[PDB]
RNA sequence: UUAUACAAUUAUCAUAUUAAAUUGUUAAGUGCUGAUUUAACCAAUAAAAAUAUAAAUAAUUUUUAUUUGUUUUUAAACACCAUA
């Protein structure tokens, strides 16, 4: 479930079957199809689809909704359909769909590294803002724990792998010191440096790119 | 093409090949789609496809064209000339050095 | 500019088709994708290149050359624990329950081990044995028993692996005083090859302990 | 201002011979006495008795078989200066993470500091429910108490998304509601208070809720009680920060001149945000336009200023300059500010290079200025940002040279390896097509780049504009075929083509002579204008004219110009004749509006280590597997292996 | 968002009424919103008797239904207004248009097998159906049904 | 030293096998994109219908909606959202009947 | 593995199916429904009783019992369909 | 868990805090004399002395007793710094 | 790798070893912490560097740094910033 | 330091090994310089002598 | 020679049993949802580094349960006493 929804923010018809019905429609026909049957502008076919692979490259209205489909409407639609009415969760994406469009490398990419370790850290502090107004919740309290920590794995796996959007990433918002040793007890003895050898990182800088090795 | 758009009649793939097939020039076709475009006219992603496809095969033979006019006069091929022979139009939505791509949509 | 590739799912080359987990599968739509990325080829086994082909004639009667196509292949999944150990489990429980195949996955050891235990006459055969992800083994039985009497792991925990050096081989050979071709031991090889016990001895060497059966 | 300043100053210093009657500093320092009394506290004997070292245990006793003297005695730290290296610690026996929780100082609330509690208690209850806590055991709470409740409620407003503020904010005001209605333990609004109220407006935004009511409220209160409420320097730093925060200029400028007609000393902060509402000033009129004169001798006044009170500027400050000087369009001002910082011991920072290249974007030459920039951002501990090489770029394009645009690109932004933006773009290929001498490399970078825009997808949609320099650069290199393949990726997006876009192409064809020069090719583009339904133009006859001259005659040519020429002729007879294709224009924007991606994304790494939110890792369930603890022998296949039931 | 209220209001003067619901509307306006239809719905006998700000209980009270769009920040502002309000004896917000019930909690593969466009596009009597409305209308109105319903009234008519 | 550039190589052909389905893959989001197309502009369609209230016609609508249940009528009165008829008031508020 | 349904079924085959000994019943006989309760409990077999004043799908269910059992008699008891 | 009070059926808040502060300082409770000026007519429907309370720094309008004259002020202002009629004091 | 230069042309470098227990069959990696000796301060901390034993230089340093075999790109960095290599930790020992 | 990451770590050396010769390809004819001295002599110390 | 801990009546202690769950003040719902009822609106929360051999690849925090404090014109009550 949890993959079938982050699929459905990110396309667009993934829901929709071949036959024309999502799941919905075969048990609330009533709900889901129109119950109007309208003869009005049937609109043609979209010749300016190229610009929109998926969700986030239309994050400026509601429901992705890219503005060529907004050309005959009426103003008081556009407005309900304007950022202004956007829900939270939607908020949210958009704010994603920002640095997915700075930081992937090709259309459809949502796992590379930059862009994981940036997505880690947006729900990092959207778990922390929740705390903020309701401290009493150990559920979102564990989440926020696993998610910090998995959001420092992904940053140390940037660092080393892409150097500079790390730099990039960590000059832009005002956090220096994210990537940083707990315990001076362990820290003593190579325990945070080790992690890049046990990781596979220790051999990905391309010295002769940063300095002559002679 | 308005009539077709407002009653939201749909084109098949196979109207519009043979519509684009009956077409001489890559500026004929381009007007058909321009037409196409500023009326709102219906179709599927496979006749899109279709279309574009027209489209570039138009450029290719307009361009072939360019090329043997100028043979005769300089009694043999150019470098462009040869170098159009294996490279072909350049970019276009549809390559031939990528035959793989137009399957998922081509039935 | 250039990018380096990290983990076995980057370096092995991976859609990422889902949202955000790294970790899917997507060993069955890479499949169906190759598949419709085409008749020349059969149903049997693929091989990627051809000095890849057994050199055994008749298995190279049963093997075929596919370009990219030889990837992907298999019907079976996946069913701690390290591979042998699960394995071991797996064909313990089945046996002891009277099943027909068992389903198990398919690693270097445990293939090459499952390999051997077919040369020693444990097992009637395997099915889907030329996948790399899971294969199923057609265990024997005779005369309403099972011809596996037992089958254990060498790591009779999960955690500790061992060494064996060909003096223990020939402690293997002639345990309790005998001569022992009754129970086999595997052992991989330092050349990442499996064999048992008659023919590590024969050959002086010795390796990594798999399992013991009989 | 530093007519004011100079006015009081002389006026403090006359008051001071007064007094003297009855070195003289020309100004009052509202931070001094707090500075003071903290020295003088730290200096206390109880507060070093208090925060003694752990006692040796030689001091203590000897070899600890003694039950009360076996191990040292506890030992108080002040987190703001502890006397210990890391004030934490994670031994087994000697934790002490769990006891930095506010249940633990709740024993203690009639001592308490508000401020150092907010900042170093960890489970620490939402503001309003503390100061339910702290008037329910009826503490006097003072004015300091009062605003460092605000300021933890202020902090969480500043944590909170833009759009999820008001609620925080209301909370903030009914807390205020409650300390001005409470009495019954003595609770103590004060010029701290309020401006913390004030800065918790401005945060949120609303000017009005800040300034009408709670500027106003203190202004009252001082009136009333001048002795027993002074507005002191933070309580202006707040208003103005307010002012800042909310866009007024006249307010905050006001608000300094009413800080340095009161004989205090202003500090750089709000002389920082005074510059910034110059340049906010500037800005506007420069818009207007497209007295500013005497408020550019009013904005440098403040700069001025800084030395005139002896105040140590920062990076911010630097900043600031730099945008005032750049709105006011003094780029020698700004690399004097450059060589300023870097004379003094202050870093520079990305936004201080995006400033320095955006105010040199008119200037001509300064070619090899940007480059030595964007070589020298490395040794500097920076790196370029995508806002950086728009900027380089869009000097590029205002100076039209090509050959810079392809040095940068060539030799920093292919290393750089970031996703060009659509702006980036055609800023890029704007450049190489108004270059006076254009070369072939410039096709493939500027083809290279529009690929890659397109590999990667974009939001804002300049599709049309750089397809339309494309062709010009094209035309201006004479390579039709390259014309004609982008028609096709045009015709996919599917946005209509232009009556300049066509001219390009004609024009293009024009200089094609040798390069696929074709008079079909001619009838071919006339055929575009002809069936696409675009008014052709005058410069259409132009280029029109260019390719009869450049292959020959024709005859649809011949009457594809004759009706160009009768139909420009009509319209002109009716009304509105010179029409040419008019030029795409080079966005010029500051780069603290030209589009950023990225947002607040706020965090703490202390907070995210000290798990200030009471942050949980549920452990791993006797996964500590150690050689010490293992007991019993370990042979191959166990001791007994397969064992029947 | 698509937000949904029923108001219950004590019977007071028109002026009364109308100052009320002008400056909820104007509320509405004010935070940047739209409202999709407002539709008085009469007055009523609730079972249960709310009491005024006066605490004398009230029988008969009228029900006031809006349909608006709003972001959830002012949404909740205007919401602190109409519970607020001297009149509301109560307010009652519909949280399911866009997502129809029981889907979040309902089954896991269909959780994200719903398309929101659908409930939200449509207004709130077209989600949640009176006891008079039925399929029956909407094939009414979906056809012309001018000379269908022409010759309705002529065997009753006649006698 | 063979098997090492074997492995470089087989690790680059992956890569470009990658690409290929990748751009497979492209033409199916297509696709599906266009099933979401037509029904997402169906749907618009029929917002078209939403009679929204500006803010000018705001009090005149209030007025009139609160017009419809309060006497002496020609045309019937309509049933409520609960389907059962509320009662009616002369004006002002007040019930009568 | 899965949550806690009631089963429902419009098909007296359904049920059939699925229970071993299902009976259908009403409120208003009682006194049958006991006397066949206690002696299937007497013999110990396992018995799904079904009140159909409640039951949904109740006029598909009772039809359907009808045409099995060629009368309206509604306790009414099925072993092996 | 935490249990709740709607303040004059309208206004719902925790009952400790309600108990403790809300309450004993509802303007209509606090100082019923301050109440009685309270302009009904160019108020807004949504504040009245029932909810507003004493501490309300946003000004409200204030019908005076005497010179039955409309002027705006704050609640704060009113009740706690001793608030009154600019007409009055003029008077 | 590189654990600290507080000390003036002195690396700080974390080694591991291991020990091996028969009892339990078991190979468990230790640590060993060696005072090196970089001349011109070139080592900073992370940095994977290659230590080599030889005379005694000082009272407790008798190795030096042959060789960086990885340096810290973002502890240079930071370094060229101004701020520390590595940001100091947190926690550490007890006092009592 | 895990010994079983000394494979995958060989082959990655090589691989970067090989980007380096076949990508940069500007070696050239370079003086050498003498190697001097080094201070790092094994052993104990040595006298002044 | 146990290289083994059957077994329970000093045990020797101690990861909080999770989308069926927990939390909601600024967000939902309710008189404390559990009297009825195996089903409970909305918001938050389900996946997302390398590596399975790799011999530290984990954190050092949290509390939904019960008592007790905090105080407590201060609960109205109800029940216990006769506060809670
Ligand atoms: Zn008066």
């Amino acid at each position: 479930p949890v993959q079938k929804k982050r699929q459905e923010q990110m396309l667009y018809g993934v829901n929709i079957p071949e036959t024309r019905q999502m799941k919905f429609e075969e048990q609330h026909p009533l709900l889901a199809g129109a119950l109007r049957k309208l003869e009005g502008q049937p609109k043609g076919f979209p010749f300016w689809y190229r610009k929109y692979p998926t969700r986030r490259h239309a994050y400026e209205y509601r429901f992705s909704i890219p503005v060529e489909m907004l050309d005959g409407y009426n103003d008081d639609v556009k407005k309900a359909l304007s950022k202004g009415m956007m829900s939270i969760q939607e908020k949210q994406f958009a704010q994603e769909a920002m640095y997915m469009e700075r930081y992937a490398e090709h259309d459809f990419d949502t796992t590379s590294p930059a862009v994981l370790a940036v997505k880690r850290a947006l729900k990092c502090r959207v778990l922390r803002n929740h705390l903020l107004t309701n401290p009493h919740n150990n559920i979102i309290k564990t989440v926020l724990a696993n998610t910090e920590r998995k959001l420092n794995h992904a940053l140390r796996r940037l660092r080393k792998v892409d150097f500079k959007k790390y730099w990039e990433i960590i000059r832009d918002h005002d956090v220096q010191d994210i990537l940083q040793p707990p315990n001076l007890v362990t820290y003593r003895q190579g325990s945070y440096w080790k992690y890049d050898w046990n990781a596979g990182l220790a051999i990905s800088t391309n010295l002769a790119d940063v300095m002559d090795p002679r | 093409m308005h009539l077709a758009g407002r009653n939201g009649r749909e084109l098949s793939v196979r109207t519009i090949q043979h519509l684009f097939a009956r077409t001489d020039s890559f500026a004929e076709a381009l007007a058909v789609f321009y037409t196409m475009r500023r009326c709102h006219v219906a179709m599927n992603m496979e006749a899109y496809y279709s279309m574009l496809y027209s489209l570039q095969r138009l450029e290719e033979e307009g361009w072939g064209q360019h090329f043997r006019n100028e043979y005769e006069e300089n009694g043999a091929p150019s470098e462009q000339a040869m170098d159009f022979i294996v490279k072909g139009i350049s970019n276009a939505l549809l390559p031939e050095n990528k035959p793989w791509l137009g399957r998922v949509m081509f039935q | 500019g250039h990018r380096l590739l990290h983990g076995k799912r980057e370096r092995e080359g991976s859609l990422f088709a889902v949202a955000n987990d790294v970790k899917r599968d997507e060993r069955l739509l890479r499949q169906q994708l190759n598949a419709l990325l085409e008749t020349p080829l059969v149903d049997l086994p693929g091989v990627e290149r051809r000095r890849d082909l057994p050199a055994d004639p008749i298995t190279r009667l049963f093997f075929q050359h596919k370009g990219d196509h030889a990837l992907y292949y298999g019907t079976y999944d996946k069913p701690l624990y390290t591979p042998i150990y699960d394995f071991c489990h797996r064909i313990r429980e089945a046996t002891e329950q009277r099943k027909r195949f068992v389903v198990v996955p398919s690693t270097i050891e445990t293939r090459g081990c499952a390999r051997v235990m077919h040369d020693h006459g444990l097992v009637a055969g395997f099915r889907d044995f030329h996948n790399d992800r899971a294969f199923a083994v057609e265990l024997k039985y005779f005369q309403g028993d099972s011809t596996i009497n037992v089958i254990e792991p060498c790591s009779y925990d999960g955690r500790t692996e061992f060494e064996w050096s060909p003096k223990m081989m020939r402690r293997l050979l002639n345990t309790h005083g005998i001569h022992n071709r009754l129970v086999v031991y595997i052992c991989r090889t330092a050349d990442n090859r499996i064999i048992d016990h008659i023919h590590a001895v024969k050959e002086n060497i010795g390796g990594r302990g798999l399992m013991m059966v009989h | 201002l530093a007519a004011a300043a100079v006015k009081a100053a002389e006026w403090y210093a006359a008051e001071n011979r007064r007094k003297q009657k009855g070195t003289a500093p020309l100004w009052f320092d509202d931070t001094e006495q707090n500075l003071l009394a903290r020295e003088q506290h730290v200096r206390s004997p109880a507060y070093r008795e208090l925060h003694r070292p752990a006692l040796t245990n030689a001091a203590m006793g000897l070899y600890g078989g003694e039950p009360g003297f076996e191990k040292a005695h506890r030992v108080w730290v002040d987190p703001d200066r502890p006397h210990i290296k890391h004030i934490y610690n994670q031994t087994a026996l000697a934790r002490n993470l769990r006891y930095a929780r506010y249940g633990y100082f709740k024993r203690d609330m009639h001592l308490l500091d508000v401020d150092k509690l907010v900042r170093h208690a960890r489970l620490l209850p939402t503001p309003g429910r503390l100061l339910t806590d702290f008037l329910y055991q009826r503490v006097p709470l003072p004015d300091k108490s009062c605003a460092a409740l605000i300021r933890y409620q202020r902090q969480q407003i500043e944590m909170l998304e833009v759009w999820g503020r008001h609620a925080s904010f209301q909370c903030a005001v009914e807390m205020f509601e409650r300390m001005i209605v409470t009495n019954i333990p003595p609770v103590e609004v004060g010029v701290e208070t309020h401006g913390e109220m004030v800065l918790c407006a401005a945060a949120c935004g609303k000017w009005e809720e800040g300034w009408n009511v709670y500027a106003n409220r203190a202004r009252e209160l001082e009136k009333e009680s001048p002795e027993s409420f002074i507005l002191n320097t933070f309580f202006f730093d707040a208003l103005l920060t307010l002012c800042v925060a909310a866009g007024r200029v006249s307010e905050g400028i006001d608000t300094l001149e009413e800080v340095i007609k009161r004989n205090l000393r202003p500090r750089g902060t709000m002389l920082n945000k005074a510059m910034i509402l110059y340049s906010i000033l500037g800005e506007q009129m420069s818009k207007h336009e497209a007295e500013p004169e005497e408020v550019e001798k009013m904005g440098l006044e403040v700069w001025s200023l800084f030395d005139f009170y002896q105040l140590p500027r920062t990076t911010a400050s630097i900043e600031a300059y730099m945008r005032m000087c750049c709105a006011f369009n003094k780029p020698t001002l700004v690399l004097k500010a450059q060589g300023f910082a870097d004379a003094s011991d202050i870093r520079l920072s990305i936004e201080c290079f995006h400033w320095l290249v955006y105010a040199i974007r008119g200037v001509a030459g300064f070619g090899d200025y940007v480059m030595d920039v964007l070589s020298q951002l490395r040794p500097r501990g920076l790196t370029p940002d995508f806002v950086l090489f728009t900027l380089s770029f869009m000097y590029c394009a205002l100076q039209r040279d090509g050959e810079l645009a392809l040095a940068i690109f060539d030799q920093h932004f292919v290393h750089q390896n970031m996703n060009p933006t659509p702006e980036m773009v055609l800023l890029f290929i704007q450049a190489c097509s108004n270059c006076e001498k254009p070369t072939a490399a410039m096709l493939e970078r500027s083809e290279t780049l529009i690929k890659r825009l397109e590999a990667v997808g974009s939001s804002v949609d300049l599709i049309s504009p750089i397809y339309d320099q494309f062709l010009e650069l094209c035309a201006h290199l004479g390579a039709v075929a390259s014309g004609f393949s982008a028609l096709k990726r045009i015709v996919g997006f599917g946005k209509p083509l232009t009556t300049r876009m066509i001219n390009s192409l004609l024009l293009a064809n024009s200089n094609a002579i040798s390069s696929n020069g074709s008079l079909s090719m001619t009838e071919e583009l006339v055929g575009f204008f002809t069936l696409l339904k675009i008014r052709p133009n005058a410069d259409t006859e132009i280029c029109v004219n260019l390719c009869r001259d450049a292959f020959g005659e024709s005859p649809v040519v011949n009457d594809f110009i004759k009706v160009i020429g009768e139909s420009l002729q009509g319209d002109s007879e009716k009304g509105e004749a010179p029409q040419y294709d008019e030029d795409i224009p080079v966005i010029q924007v500051p780069p603290h509006e030209l589009r950023q991606l990225r947002t607040e994304w706020k965090l703490s790494p202390r907070d995210i280590v000290l798990r200030r939110f009471g942050q949980h890792t549920k452990p791993p369930g006797k996964a500590a597997l150690d050689v010490g603890s293992m007991r019993g022998s370990v042979i191959p296949f166990g001791r007994s292996p397969g064992e029947q039931l | 968002v698509f937000y949904s209220f029923v108001l219950v209001m004590k019977p007071r003067q028109r002026r009364f009424t109308s100052q009320a619901l002008r400056e909820i509307g104007v509320a509405v306006y004010s935070n940047g919103g739209l409202i999709r239809s407002i539709t008085n719905e009469g007055i009523m006998r609730p079972y249960s008797r709310f009491r005024d700000a006066d605490n004398t209980p009230l029988t008969y009270a009228r029900y006031i239904i809006l349909q608006l769009d709003m972001g959830e920040e002012e949404m909740g502002k205007v919401d602190k207004i109409i519970r607020e309000h001297q009149d509301v004896l109560m307010a009652l917000k519909l949280n399911n248009l866009e997502r129809p019930v029981g889907i979040r909690s309902g089954n896991k593969e269909l959780q994200a097998a719903y398309f929101p466009l659908d409930t939200f596009t449509r207004l709130e009597e077209e989600i949640n159906w009176s006891p008079q409305t039925s399929a029956d209308i909407y094939t009414q109105l979906e056809m012309n049904w001018k000379e269908f319903s022409r010759t309705r009234w002529s065997s009753f008519l006649r006698n | 030293e063979k098997k090492r550039i074997e492995a470089r190589q087989m690790m680059d052909g992956r890569q470009a096998l990658k690409k290929k389905h990748l751009d497979l893959l492209r033409e199916f989001h297509e696709r599906q994109f266009f099933f979401w197309y037509e029904r997402a502009s169906e749907r618009l369609q029929n917002m078209n219908l939403i009679n929204y209230v500006p803010h000018a016609q705001l009090r005149e609508h209030i007025d009139k909606e609160l017009d419809k249940y309060v006497a002496g009528k020609n045309e019937p009165y309509p049933l409520n959202f609960v389907g059962q008829m509320p009662f009616l008031e002369d004006g002002d508020g007040n019930i009568v009947e | 593995a899965t949550r806690w349904l009631p089963f429902v079924s419009s098909d007296l085959k359904d049920y059939l199916n699925r229970y071993w000994a299902v009976m259908f019943t009403v409120g208003a006989r009682p006194i049958e429904t006991g006397h066949i309760r206690h002696y299937v409990s007497w013999y110990c077999t396992r018995m799904k009783v079904v009140l159909l004043d409640h039951h949904v799908y109740v006029e598909p269910l009772r039809q359907q019992l009808q045409e099995v059992s060629r009368t309206p008699e509604l306790p009414l008891l099925f072993v092996n369909k | 868990k935490a249990s709740h009070i709607r303040i004059a059926n309208r206004k719902r808040v925790e009952m400790f805090v309600a108990k403790r502060f809300h309450l004993p300082t509802r303007l209509a409770t606090a100082a019923p004399d301050i109440a009685a000026e309270w302009h009904d007519e160019l108020n807004p429907m949504h504040m009245y002395p029932a909810i507003i309370g004493i501490g309300h720094v946003q000004p409200v309008w204030w019908k005076c007793a005497i010179c039955s004259h409309s002027y705006q002020m704050s609640v704060e202002k009113r009740v706690v710094r001793g608030g009154g009629c600019p007409q009055c004091v003029v008077n | 790798y590189v654990v600290g230069t507080s000390m003036l042309k002195t690396a700080v470098v974390a080694t591991n070893h291991m020990v091996y227990y028969p009892k339990f069959n078991q190979r468990v990696s230790r640590t060993k912490r060696f005072f090196a000796h970089d001349e011109d301060l070139a080592c900073v901390e992370g940095d994977l560097v290659h230590i080599k034993q030889c005379r005694k230089i000082s009272k407790y340093k008798h190795y030096y740094v042959f060789s960086i075999l990885e340096p810290n790109v973002e502890g240079r960095e930071r370094l060229k910033l101004g701020l520390k290599a590595v940001p100091p930790p947190l926690f550490g020992y007890p006092v009592s | 330091l895990k010994a079983g990451l000394l494979g995958h770590y060989q082959q990655e050396a090589f691989e970067a090994r090989k980007r380096f010769e076949e990508s940069t390809t500007y070696p050239g004819p370079i003086r050498a310089a003498t190697p001097g001295d080094t201070r790092f002599y094994s052993g104990s110390l040595e006298s002044i002598l």
